[PDB]
């Protein structure tokens, strides 16, 4: 609360100054503790007021009024903090109505190859800094992979959906400065097996517990058993999850083995009681015998003849006695055979039942993630988990498509102009574009500076949509084959009435098999009107991309009609189905830490590229070629919140190069 | 440091589903081989003591001597000895049951007995005599 919140909701630690500021202030991090905390203040107390108020120009002046004594003192100390943050987008940053208005006179020239947000966002940083700008979009609508679905009242995105919670995540900062729709999301999923009704809430409790139990399994087994390595290439989370699995299903029956091995024990055991009693009891029927044929030869006897009587009797008391002890003791055994043949362990690990219930979960964690568990990196997966937004998750019911129009404003942006190669040279740089409509209208662009904003699926497409002269070095191109760029698709229901449970957001479906999971396997009702989405993850994905549209809205009213009823299912009357692997604008969805790849290539990603020199011998040149995008951010990959911010870390980076950094003295 | 608990997770077992391809569905079958086995050596000696059971029905009833009930007597009838010396000679030193076949001496009585009439009735060659049985 107050202004150390306003560093978390800047992603900042409130009480340390980051790698970024120990670089722009060495002096002061070098310097006394004293003037950090100073510092430290100055950097908050700035946030704090950007973030009170969004939709107005936070000016140095401004900013100087309201801080107070002993912080107003450092006149220079402020207008460096002011002006640090105002660079790398921390303040200053999306749609505000700004004081002072653009110089009459630019500054350099920017290319920016695609008008998706990050695109947008470095383009309005760099034109609010004075620079002349001009986006190529290949598209003949802004957004990109913001898409958003609208006809008559209906509107369903596409493409983005959700923003992961307002908690330290700049979409919160747009959000005041864009009315934007946004409605909570009710977690609440009801699964519904392939039958057509809901799984019984002890079912669907039990499989989810062994879900996330089976994910810090591989957790547990990447980071404490170091298997990462497995026939000198590297493990996914879906052979980790196979392992995990096996090893209890072996569990289960090393648990039965030893089971039933104790009760053969005991049997062994009884049967040499039995044994034992009766070779025992044959004795005692002697006895009997020769006891009573010794007492029937009637009195009076001599003393042997008496003596006979009498030990053969107490020979037969004694193994009488023997065997009572016996039987006292095979009552023990033969109530422990009861005992455990009615105490036996788990038959099986997970039913058929069971089994396709999990698969659903599991096609859950590929939807998130946009692709097989089988590409999945076991160890660096999850490597953003730390960095996730607190909150609740939102959608946009007015469609996630009204952000990136809003941002687009007074921007210089060629629609239908497709970037077909990138030239960059010690002295600047000429991108060559063609029109999308008529291939031979060709365009050249000479430019200070490129920014690259392609989708990680253009740059892997092979042979390449986009050539680079001279080429990018292997130490690109190989982050490029690396990273994962994965796919996911939404099909869009639009009825006239209905007839869904209101109060669920969203709701499973489970599939026949492993292999096909991630067809339709959820449903979200978020909108306004009647809309209903259904997904389709996993290996699914790339294979219903084959499949037409009515076969596939088909496939979405035959499970829907098992969970509602074949009567309350009217006809759809407008439907559209995404094919994101098809679209050679994106060539996929969003990227995903690959199996052989790291945290550590998405920076890579993020280099600039240094042109060699021209004439031969002459000085080290500038940075020419600049990229950016879902793929650049490390820690927010695969966003809007990642790309946006990607944008704003370029447009400071490029600035800082062309127009100067003087906040660094 | 440890596996969520139920979860079984030894680096002994994991380098042995993943020593080939199918080394993971070879572990595993032969534990249901295992398991088969057991199970019929369970119906196996199941009914051999099935067997042994009927063989023993009724148990020893038939063959039980009711109970002397006798009250421990001081004196040593000329009977009451010559007992004593035969149940030595069948029993040597297990008091207990001398005491059991003359019905009427306690082990102590018994235990004083071979002190006294040691010499009388040479009870160390009836001894040393049982010893050879
Ligand atoms: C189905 C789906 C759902 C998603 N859901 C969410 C979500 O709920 N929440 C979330 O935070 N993120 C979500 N994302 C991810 C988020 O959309 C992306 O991270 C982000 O939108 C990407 O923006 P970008 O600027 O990096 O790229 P893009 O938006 O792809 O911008 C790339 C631009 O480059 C253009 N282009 C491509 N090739 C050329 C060329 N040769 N010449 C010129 N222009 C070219 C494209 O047309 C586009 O204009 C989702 C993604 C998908 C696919």
């Amino acid at each position: 609360s107050g202004v150390e919140g306003a560093a978390f909701q800047s992603r900042l630690p409130h009480d340390r100054m980051t790698s970024q500021e120990a670089a722009c202030f060495p002096d002061i991090i070098s310097g006394p503790q004293q003037t950090q905390k100073v510092f430290l203040f100055i950097r908050n107390r700035t946030l704090q007021l950007w973030l009170d108020n969004p939709k107005i120009q936070l000016t140095f002046e401004a900013t100087l009024q309201q801080l107070e004594a002993p912080y107003n003192s450092d006149t220079v100390l402020v207008h460096r903090v002011h002006s640090y943050l105002e660079r790398h987008g921390l303040i200053n940053f999306g749609i505000y109505k700004r004081i002072k208005p653009l110089p009459t006179k630019k500054t350099g020239k920017v290319i920016i190859i695609g008008s998706g947000v990050s695109g947008l966002a470095a383009a309005r940083q760099l034109q609010s800094f004075g620079m002349d700008v001009t986006l190529l979009e290949a598209r003949d609508r802004v957004g990109g992979r913001v898409a958003t679905f609208r006809k008559g009242n209906y509107v369903a995105d596409l493409g983005a959906m959700v923003v992961t919670g307002l908690g330290g995540n700049p979409m919160a900062v747009v959000s005041k400065q864009v009315n934007m729709e946004l409605a909570k999301i009710k977690q609440k999923c009801p699964l519904y097996e392939a039958n057509g009704q809901a799984v019984p809430k002890e079912k669907d409790e039990m499989v989810e517990q062994e879900f996330n139990r089976l994910l810090e399994a591989t957790s547990y087994l990447s980071h404490q058993l170091d298997f990462n390595v497995l026939n000198n290439k590297p493990v996914s989370l879906g052979q980790a999850l196979e392992v995990v699995i096996q090893l209890q299903e072996k569990h289960v029956k090393d648990e039965q083995i030893e089971h039933w091995k104790k009760i053969v024990k005991t049997q062994e055991e009884l049967k040499e009681l039995l044994n034992k009693m009766v070779n025992l009891k044959e004795k005692i029927k002697e006895l009997h015998q020769q006891y009573k044929e010794a007492s029937e030869v009637k009195p009076p006897r001599d003393i042997t003849a008496e003596f006979l009587v009498k030990s053969k009797h107490r020979d037969l008391t004694a193994l009488c006695k023997e065997y009572d002890e016996l039987a006292e003791t095979q009552g023990k055994l033969e109530e422990k055979l009861q005992e455990l043949e009615a105490n036996p362990p788990s038959d099986v690990y997970l039913s058929s039942r069971d089994r396709q219930i999990l698969d659903w979960h599991f096609a859950n964690l590929e939807f998130a993630n946009a692709t097989p568990l089988s590409t999945l990196s076991l160890k660096h997966w999850d490597q953003d988990d730390d960095f996730e937004f607190t909150g609740s998750h939102l959608t946009v019911r007015n469609g996630y498509s009204c952000v990136p129009v809003a941002l687009a404003e007074g921007l210089d942006i060629k629609l239908n102009t497709a970037v077909r190669q990138v030239r960059y040279t010690a002295s600047g740089c000429e991108v060559i574009a063609v029109n999308t409509r008529s291939t031979s209208q060709t365009f050249i662009y000479k430019c200070d500076a490129v920014l690259c904003t392609l989708p990680l699926g253009v740059l892997k497409q092979q042979p390449p949509a986009v050539q680079f002269v001279p080429p990018l070095p292997e130490w690109k191109t190989s982050a490029v084959q690396r990273m994962g760029f994965g796919n996911l698709n939404k099909v869009v229901l639009c009825f006239d009435r209905v007839f869904w449970d209101p109060s669920v957001n969203l709701f499973g479906h489970v599939g026949s098999t492993t292999a096909s999971r991630g067809e339709l396997f959820l449903f979200w009702n978020l909108y306004k009107a009647p809309i209903l989405l259904a997904l389709v993850a996993g290996e699914a994905a790339g294979i219903m991309e084959n499949i037409s549209d009515d076969v596939i809205v088909g496939r979405c009213l035959a499970i829907l009609k098992g969970i509602f009823g074949s009567s309350a299912v009217p006809q759809p009357k407008e439907t559209v189905v995404s094919r994101w692997r098809a679209d050679p604008w994106a060539r996929g969805s969003y990227s995903y830490v690959a199996a052989g790849s790291s945290g550590n290539d998405y920076d890579l990603m993020a280099q600039p590229i240094t042109p060699g020199p021209s004439i031969p011998g002459a000085p080290q040149p500038i940075p020419r070629l600049f990229f950016a995008g879902e793929h650049t951010i490390r820690n927010y990959p695969a966003t809007v919140h990642g790309a946006l911010l990607s944008g704003l870390r370029e447009a400071g980076r490029i600035a800082d190069q062309f127009l100067g950094a003087m906040y660094t003295l | 440091r440890k596996p969520p608990k139920g979860m079984f997770l030894s680096q002994e077992d994991v380098e042995a589903v993943s020593a080939n391809a199918t080394a993971a569905t070879t572990v595993l079958r032969q534990l249901d081989m295992e398991l088969v086995s057991v199970k019929r050596q369970i119906q196996n000696i199941k009914q051999t003591n099935s067997a042994l059971k009927e063989k023993l029905d009724g148990g020893i009833e038939p063959y039980r001597l009711p109970e002397v009930i006798q009250k421990c007597n001081a004196r040593w009838t000329t009977e009451e000895q010559l007992l004593a010396v035969q149940a030595i000679r069948k029993y040597g030193r297990d008091f207990q049951a001398i005491s059991d076949v003359i019905g009427n001496k306690s082990v102590v009585q018994v235990k004083n007995f071979f002190v006294n009439y040691r010499r009388r009735f040479n009870i160390d060659e009836v001894l040393q005599e049982w010893e050879a049985e």
